[PDB]
């Protein structure tokens, strides 16, 4: 499946991520690509042999902007570093 | 027993993981840089006619290519790092060795050439954007 | 500005005064 | 129950003063499961037996 946080078990590599098609090219022997800090940035589709990038799903910290309990009980929430599309 | 120095040769891709523009330090058996080799755990066998290798404590890599060991049958300068069993190779009219094949040994023979023998060492291998090990430094 | 030049739970929070107000 | 309630629980008070208070972390939990294994083209001769 592509573009949905999913559990990915390309043979030999187990991870949770959003699997998207990628432009970087692996040499024929290479299976899973890796990036600085040693994380599994990309995997090669075993059956279709295409480079499928792996990205971790959305994470961040909610913060509550409150006028003050005395002034009001209405609140706002800033979901830090997330894209409005994935908030709900 | 004529001796020839091996300059920046015997480097083989350590593992399948692709790394792009990343310098990775790997501690693995390798032929130390600038090491003398006899010219007639692993060997950087190379041939400038050459046919097959007989290796046993047995396996005969006769060259379809009549590989035999249990036995398994498969399909200028030539470089053939052999390790225990992983065989790497390159054919060239710094060059790194792909993992040409891995097969599920005390002495080496040949039938129809320079040989060198690897040791445990640490090296810094510079992968380029297309994940090719362009250069390396022996750190000792 | 030219000369001087995502993770496992480590987020860099943004500076409150944008560099266009500084 | 509510966003304000969580801020009051973090500050351990029934009164919360004006500001921005970090209270939680939001994660997108995985939607489904996928397994990909190599094209198993290879087969061996039980058929010949
Ligand atoms: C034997 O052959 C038939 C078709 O010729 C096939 O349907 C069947 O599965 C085969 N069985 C084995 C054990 O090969």
């Amino acid at each position: 499946v592509k573009n949905k946080c999913v559990n990915f078990n390309f043979n030999g590599l187990k991870g949770t991520g959003v699997l998207t098609e990628s432009n970087k090219k692996f040499l024929p022997f290479q299976q899973f690509g890796r990036d600085i800090a040693d994380t599994t940035d990309a995997v090669r589709d075993p059956q279709t042999l295409e480079i499928l990038d792996i990205t971790p799903c959305s994470f961040g910290g909610v913060s509550v902007i409150t006028p003050g309990t005395n002034t009001s009980n209405q609140v706002a929430v800033l979901y830090q570093g997330v894209n409005c599309t994935e908030v709900p | 027993p004529a001796y020839t120095n091996s300059f920046t040769r015997g480097v083989y891709y350590p593992d399948k993981v692709f790394r792009s523009s990343v310098l990775h330090s790997t501690q693995d058996l390798f032929l130390p840089f600038f090491s003398n080799v006899t010219w007639f755990d692993g060997v950087y066998f190379a041939s400038i006619i050459i046919r097959g290798w007989i290796f046993g404590t047995s396996l005969l890599i006769v060259n379809n290519v009549v590989i035999k060991v249990f036995e398994y049958v498969s399909q200028n300068l030539r470089e053939f790092v052999f390790k225990n069993f992983k065989i790497y190779s390159k054919h060239t009219p710094f060059s790194a060795l792909e993992p040409l094949v891995d097969l599920p040994i005390t002495r080496f023979q040949t039938l129809l050439y320079y040989v060198g023998y690897l040791q445990p060492r640490t090296f810094l291998l510079k992968y380029n954007e297309n994940g090719t090990i362009t250069d390396a430094v022996d750190c000792a | 500005f030219n000369k001087v030049t995502k993770f496992k739970g480590l987020t860099v929070l943004p500076p409150l005064l944008t560099d266009e107000m500084i | 129950l509510d966003p304000l309630s969580e801020t009051k629980c973090t500050l351990k008070s029934f009164t919360v003063e004006k500001g921005i208070y970090q209270t939680s972390n939001f994660r997108v939990q995985p939607t489904e499961s996928i397994v990909r294994f190599p094209n198993i083209t290879n087969l061996c001769p039980f058929d010949e037996v």
